[PDB]
């Protein structure tokens, strides 16, 4: 269980708020990039965000990506939106958490 | 031994803020991610500091 | 600061994370936390 | 070919990722009185600029 | 996801049998929430399980 | 592959079946998911930490 990742962010997301999220990844050696993205739920269908981010030893591989969710981009209407897909995406991993 | 958190305390802090830190061992094969926080406050500075006087004390 | 655990000491943090590393949030609620400071 | 679309839409990690943007915008055309905040060279596909 | 076939006629007395899955399944990204949620009881002991 | 099986106790092929080259790779390797909230075992399968 070498390659292992965090990536941290604040426990909620505030609608237009600029939000800057950090991934660490450990024992990598290979310089690789990942995106971290904000998307639509359940249906991960429209992305509100994106950022690459290159992660190397150059950055002790870390790096933080912004991303905001712009309010007009939201479905609004009747229903707010509850919650939303934070998403990363490497070569090595992904996963998506609400 | 490692390096202390060398930081100015920067404007944006000047609301009393928060620190975490963490690490992720791999262990013998099985990770853990160990992490600790801390309460910092901050003086309540503000950034304009405008002062603002009757010159004719 | 401090926590039960990493996950709990994220989670009083106002944080939260993904990670491989054998831990998650999901287990805290999310209480309406009232320390005094 | 079933295998190829829907597998590796849902696992990307699990094929040969070209991660980096294949197509971009041009820069976004300049306001009157108004500018962009975050210009920058590529303006990759669905990317918002302020 | 659910994909299913059906026999046109199944195998007897001793022909070649269908040799196939009948039912696949392929992973999904749903569109809507899951409605369901735990019904518990209001007065039995809930065990564990 | 076999080209003509060896039959009739004719001789067997003779030799590995495969061989291996190093490469440089396009993909990456896939990690662990880790056992998040469930119990791992030492050797990485998860349980109900019940």
């Amino acid at each position: 269980q070498e390659q292992t990742y965090v990536i941290s962010a604040p426990k909620i997301f505030r609608v237009g708020a600029s939000e800057n999220i950090v991934i660490q990844v450990y024992g990598y050696t290979e310089a690789f990039d990942a995106t971290i993205s904000i998307k639509s739920y359940p249906d991960k269908k429209f992305s509100y965000s994106s950022g690459h981010v290159h992660l190397s030893s150059e950055n002790k591989f870390q790096n933080s990506a912004i991303l905001t969710i712009q309010p007009k981009q939201l479905p609004g209407g009747q229903n707010p939106v509850s919650y939303v897909y934070l998403e990363v995406v490497s070569k090595h991993f992904s996963k998506s958490k609400r | 031994s490692y390096q202390s958190i060398n930081i100015p305390v920067t404007q944006n802090m000047v609301p009393s803020s928060r620190l975490l830190v963490y690490y992720i061992v791999t262990g013998e094969q099985t990770a853990e991610l160990v992490s600790d926080s801390v309460w910092l406050n901050i003086e309540e500075k503000c950034g304009n500091q405008l002062q603002v006087h009757l010159s004719p004390d | 600061g401090g926590g039960l655990n990493n996950a709990n000491v994220f989670h009083l943090a106002g944080l939260t994370f993904l990670t491989n590393a054998n831990a998650d949030d999901s287990q805290e609620n999310d209480e309406p936390c009232k320390e005094i400071l | 070919d079933e295998e190829l679309e829907h597998l590796r839409l849902l696992e990307p990690h699990c094929f040969p990722l070209s991660l980096v943007p294949t197509e971009f915008c041009p820069s976004p055309p300049a306001l009157k009185d108004g500018f962009v905040q975050d210009e920058g060279t590529m303006f990759p596909v669905g990317k918002n600029v302020v | 996801q659910s994909k299913v076939r059906s026999v046109l006629r199944p195998s007897q007395f001793g022909g070649q049998p269908c040799t196939a899955p009948l039912v696949a399944f392929q992973p999904c990204i749903p569109s809507k929430l899951c409605k369901i949620e735990e019904a518990d009881c209001k007065n039995k002991f809930r065990c564990d399980s | 592959s076999v080209a003509v099986y060896g039959q009739y106790g004719g001789q067997p092929c003779v030799g590995n079946a495969f061989e291996t080259q190093s490469c440089e790779p396009t993909r990456g390797c896939p990690t662990e998911e880790g056992c998040g909230e469930r119990f791992r075992c030492f050797s990485g399968q998860c349980i109900s930490k019940s």
